[PDB]
């Protein structure tokens, strides 16, 4: 149904902005709200539809001391969204402080914004692990979203902060912020910097200005998994329906995703396949094995084609994974947007369960681990220390994600009727 | 058609000839001589190029003289339950599936359904029909593709069995590596080699025998333009196909299926006895090599 | 334009529709639409479009609308969740069959010839050659979409297998499912392996 | 089926690149890796099928203190292979030291690039003997590929040295690696130097850049031994019914090479025939009689006309070679390739097993056993000392090598049923 979307952190506040930008440039939107001259298509899920038929994007900033978002004030599509959804330390502890005396205006303006919208589904969250500000205050905010709603779908969007070292702190950031995420969060898509890093190195020559194309990055695998629900078709046009073949368990909820060209700007469907299956078109980081995929194309396709080549690939078995069960590929099909050039048409996109996550998250167990056994490394913030005197906040998420791992691994073995 | 242009002339010639009081037939005679070149030149003149009959001939090179061994290799290497007894209730359906599956690997994203595998031992049962244009070619025949088919066996037989006794050929790999293989009671004469070449040298023979057939249709079809010579040209290459490669009733064409059940029956022994062993793999032995004795002098019957 | 948005009316939009009837008063679905066996169903059509389109047609279309409201219902059925973990493993050998098959039906046959189909209508040069390609249209898709005969080795099992998805969602004891279920899952490979092909897009699955 | 190559030693890389280059320039590929404009025949033995139809070459580069290998990375043809199968002392016992700790990890490199394969066939070896650091290392390297994979095929290419000298251990070296490639390879593909080094000398005038020179001559060779696997005909389009035919014995698998143009840059097959049995057209050097003979021939051949051609040089007898039995020259035809500019278009390739090498192994039984007797050219090298502190292992090669030669002078003989 209708889902409303928040946005904290600057690089989550840069890809909300892209994000809209790039729906407002999909869809026939004017930057001032208008309907363009030439607009069939679904509007009726992110944008409300005002008095001149104005697509107001259902969104809500968050932010305390801004700097960006004065960059987004002067902008022609300042005049898109903001309704007033817009209101004015790189501590977890102290984004957490900060959050828990401003929690009620806040929650006063998500209730205002539901009350605002005749359905509802689910808050869609743009953030940033280990951001700053954004951590700590994501963590607080996605408590009392799933406290206040237990009827509704939490869906986060995040990269993970991995750049190869910078601060010795955010480690156990990270960790506090996972174990919230495992627990307060319905289904994770997970990112990774150095990875989308590679890749925009790798495409083109960059070496800096990484943020202003990782937001495109983002916002073209963001809208395109939003797609089959923006543009109407018939097969899970709605979010849960969806999510419910992703997850194949409450305790692995986390999405790998890929894009099929690397840049698009005329091959067939086996071939992209061919090519999505190999892990250059993946831009997510014993044998590491999917539990379950699936896949969503968009573009010129031919209907027969797609079986004999699910037939072909099937008995190639580019398909390195070994379950524990029964659980298999799953196709789906979206429509080619308008008013967008595209060569080579054909898109698509993955969502695919995978272990090898498990040995990321592994790494800053290692790493939070050395700094916590040499303890020179929490330097003795205050708000970590008048939040928790004792630290054993971080004990408990290490206790969590010890478990996590050990779920991912008990589910690497081909039973998971034992568990780990 | 020019048949559709020049058919008044013709029609005049007719009527010329209803016209005259005599019958002699040299007049009646050259008027259909010169109907008859423009009758079969149209003919001509679609078939090479818009039906693509050469390009057509390829394929039937391609599958039925087996001009690709690289599919027909390994569709054995990837099946070999034919050898077996076929209740030809499932297997009919399974090797047509396991050729096409075989296919898939490499080259043929397109058709494959022109040809038809039908089992009527299971390699001893199984055909080939291609499916041909019926409307636009005329010069096939169910019969032509039939004596495909028996071409198509003959030389499946060869590469069957020729196939097992190169794959066995494992002396160099394991026997002899870090062994020291005991002999004059496990010594054999070397008569893999022996066996290998009566084969190997009648598979350059066939090389030969099917490519100059071949060249030669490919070019006389080119340099003629009329249907009747090229149905003179196609009904001769088949002629010359059958004798040449002694499909023809013959003594020499028994000898040579002589030698094949023998290549069979050695393989058989040579399979099960892996590396140094005895398992009265002997008795056998002698029997074997008194059979191909006895059977090389038919060959220096075939000489003389 | 009617023949489009016919199956669009029956056959995104009518999920919707089902939803409400999934937790009476007919009147009322028409007021939730305007803005799992049995049925009723009902839509007029206009007579210079009701000498093409038979009262018939409409019959036919309705036996596969009821089908596929049994699909959606078993989709959305097993959709109600996300020692006792027992129960997830039986969810994922359920859930995914119901949707192999919903991948099948739907894609492969009712859009495939329903995709062809607008394209033959297009190329029609009489009224009368329009009734003859529809009609064996309907004959077919009622063929494909199996409703007419060998209907006692299949609709029975596909019957008695959304008969676990009742079970199932009840459930939301639990061994006497898979000693059945693998059973008849047997049963329908084994009959579907030679046994009009088209079905053996669902007996490798 | 599916062939591995793998590349060791400075000449061995040297051929390797300029092979690749070769069969990217003599196939439709790019040096990117793209398929060219203009693209039937089969390359699925040497290059990976991959993501935009990329033929990425089957090569495995094994290396150790590389300097070369920087002139390999600067290229763009470096580009066309390098899916990172790059890894990075002048003694036999020295690189078989440091092949042996670093054994695991390329042997991983190995079985992953087994696995990557969907079948496989063969490891052929680019190989210089006593080439310094290729030597030991890649004897260690063939005893591990023989026992790691005892159903898969080894074939070697490699130059023997000789360049009339140098270096006063290096037959010590050669020994020992003559003494593993006679018990650890399945097939040996046998050079000289000094005999392409004279070729070099005649067909031109160069003294000095014999190895850029050697480069083409062994590519062409090897390309020429590939060409009807590579180019699809139907008579041995495996590599193992190729090899059956040219090894009589196990003992004797040592290969003779030739090349009908000295340069081709319109005989009939007749005279090439003649030219090919005259010994300058043989680039390898009582009575020397082969055992057996075969011929490919490639380009405007009559079909009827090698018939009575092989009528007439048999009747001729230009056959100077005596067997034991019943073995004789076989025929075999490949295509012409495309997009090669090629004046007389017929050549020819000859494989013949012939003793007379046994003679110039026999020059380096005799060079040995002399510098073993005055025992004042072993130098004491501390990794042979405690490799072998007794230094038998020499004793062990002597033994193998003169056991080979009485193999080859009982071979002379024409009975077998004695032995040697």
């Amino acid at each position: 149904r209708e889902i409303i979307t928040l946005q904290l952190g600057q690089c989550g506040n840069q890809i909300g902005f892209e994000f809209w930008k790039q729906l407002c440039a999909e869809h026939g939107i004017s930057p001032e709200g208008i309907v363009e001259e030439f607009a069939t298509d679904r509007k009726d899920v992110f944008f409300y539809q005002a008095d001149d038929e104005h697509y107001i994007p259902r969104a809500v900033l968050l932010d305390l001391e801004p700097r960006v978002i004065h960059s987004i004030l002067n902008s022609p599509y300042a005049k898109l969204y903001n309704p007033e959804n817009i209101y004015l330390g790189n501590n977890w502890a102290s984004g957490f402080s900060q959050g828990e005396k401003i929690h009620e205006d806040i929650f006063d303006i998500i209730d205002r914004e539901a009350d605002g919208s005749d359905s509802l589904e689910g808050f869609v969250l743009c953030h940033s692990i280990a951001g700053g500000t954004g951590s700590g205050l994501g963590s607080y905010l996605l408590e009392r979203l799933n406290d206040r709603y237990p009827k509704k779908l939490v869906q986060t969007y995040s990269v993970f902060p991995n750049q190869d070292e910078d601060v010795v702190v955010q480690p156990y950031n990270s960790l506090l912020t996972l174990k919230r995420l495992t627990q307060n969060a319905d289904c994770v898509v997970v990112l990774d910097n150095t990875a989308l890093n590679r890749i925009a190195t790798d495409r083109l020559h960059i070496q800096n200005p990484s943020f202003s194309q990782i937001n495109q990055l983002v916002s073209t695998i963001m809208s395109a998994s939003t797609t089959t629900l923006r543009y109407p078709g018939y097969m899970n046009n709605d979010l849960i329906g969806l999510i419910a073949s992703l997850i194949p368990t409450p305790r692995l909820h986390f999405l790998m995703t890929g894009y099929t060209p690397l840049t698009t700007d005329k091959t067939t469907v086996l071939d992209v396949m061919r090519r999505l299956l190999q892990p250059k078109n993946v831009m997510v980081s014993t044998n590491h094995c999917y539990i379950a995929i699936l896949n969503i194309i968009q573009g010129e396709v031919d209907p027969t084609q797609v079986h004999k080549s699910l037939q072909r690939i099937r008995e190639r078995k580019l398909a390195n994974f070994i379950p524990w069960g029964p659980a298999s590929i799953q196709v789906a099909l979206s429509r080619k947007s308008p008013y967008l050039p595209s060569a080579h048409r054909v898109s698509g996109l993955m969502m695919a369960n995978h272990t090898s996550i498990s040995s990321l998250f592994e790494r800053t167990c290692r790493q939070y681990d050395k700094l916590r056994k040499r303890e020179a490394f929490l330097e003795q913030f205050r708000k970590e220390d008048m939040f928790k005197d004792n630290f054993d906040e971080m004990d408990t998420s290490r206790e969590i994600v010890q478990q996590l791992i050990d779920e991912y691994h008990a589910a690497t073995r081909p039973d998971y009727i034992s568990w780990g | 058609s020019i048949l559709k242009n020049q058919e008044d002339t013709f029609a005049a010639e007719l009527h010329r000839l209803k016209q005259q009081p005599l019958f002699s037939l040299v007049d009646f005679e050259q008027v259909v001589d010169r109907i008859r070149s423009t009758v079969a030149e149209h003919l001509w003149k679609l078939m090479v190029e818009e039906s693509d009959l050469l390009g057509q001939l390829k394929i039937i090179k391609d599958f039925y003289l087996l001009g690709r061994g690289e599919l027909f290799q390994a569709f054995i290497d990837t099946a070999q339950h034919m050898l077996k007894t076929p209740p030809t209730a499932v297997t009919e359906h399974d090797v047509n599936v396991a050729f096409q599956q075989s296919a898939h690997k490499v080259l043929l994203d397109d058709d494959n359904l022109l040809p038809l595998l039908h089992l009527t031992s299971g390699w001893a049962a199984l055909g080939l029909s291609y499916k041909v244009q019926w409307p636009l070619h005329i010069l096939f025949t169910p019969a032509v593709l039939e004596k495909y088919n028996v071409v198509f066996k003959y030389l499946l037989s060869v590469r069957r069995v020729q196939a097992e006794l190169q794959h066995c050929w494992a002396l160099q790999m394991q026997r002899k590596h870090l062994k020291s293989n005991q002999t004059d009671a496990i010594k054999w004469r070397l008569r893999n080699h022996m066996a290998f070449l009566v084969d190997n040298l009648q598979y350059y023979l066939q090389v030969d025998v099917l490519e100059s057939q071949f060249s030669q249709l490919l070019h006389q079809i080119n340099s003629t333009r009329d249907f009747e010579s090229i149905r003179l040209a196609h009904d001769h290459f088949l002629s010359n196909l059958l004798a040449q490669s002694f499909i023809l009733l013959k003594p020499v064409f028994h000898c040579l299926n002589e030698i094949l059940d023998l290549c069979h029956s050695f393989c058989s022994l040579v399979s099960q006895n892996l590396g140094p062993l005895d398992e009265r793999g002997a008795a056998q032995l002698s029997i074997l090599v008194k059979g191909f004795s006895r059977q090389s002098s038919l060959l220096f019957k075939i000489l003389s | 334009e009617y023949l489009q948005a016919m199956r669009n009316f029956f056959l995104d939009t009518m999920y919707d529709f089902y939803t409400s009837i999934f937790d009476q008063n007919v009147s009322f679905l028409n007021v939730q639409l305007q803005e799992l066996d049995g049925l009723t169903l009902s839509y007029k059509v206009p007579w210079p479009v009701d000498i093409v389109i038979s009262l018939e047609c409409q019959k036919i279309y309705n036996q596969v609308f009821l089908l596929l409201l049994q699909i959606k219902w078993a989709k959305y059925s097993l959709d109600v969740l996300l020692q006792i973990h027992r129960m997830f493993l039986l969810r994922v050998k359920l859930m995914h069959f119901v949707n192999s098959l919903h991948n099948y039906i739907m894609t492969r046959i009712l859009h495939s010839t329903g995709l062809e189909f607008q394209h033959q209508v297009e190329e029609a040069k009489d009224l009368d050659q329009l009734i003859k390609i529809h009609y064996r249209y309907l004959s077919t898709i009622h063929d494909r979409c199996l409703l007419r005969e060998k209907v006692s080795f299949v609709k029975e099992a596909i019957m008695k297998v959304l008969n676990l998805a009742l079970m199932f969602a009840d459930g939301w004891s639990i061994e006497k499912m898979e000693s059945d279920f693998k059973n008849c899952h047997m049963f329908l490979v084994t009959i579907l392996n030679k046994a009009f092909p088209h079905l053996e897009s669902l007996a490798l699955s």
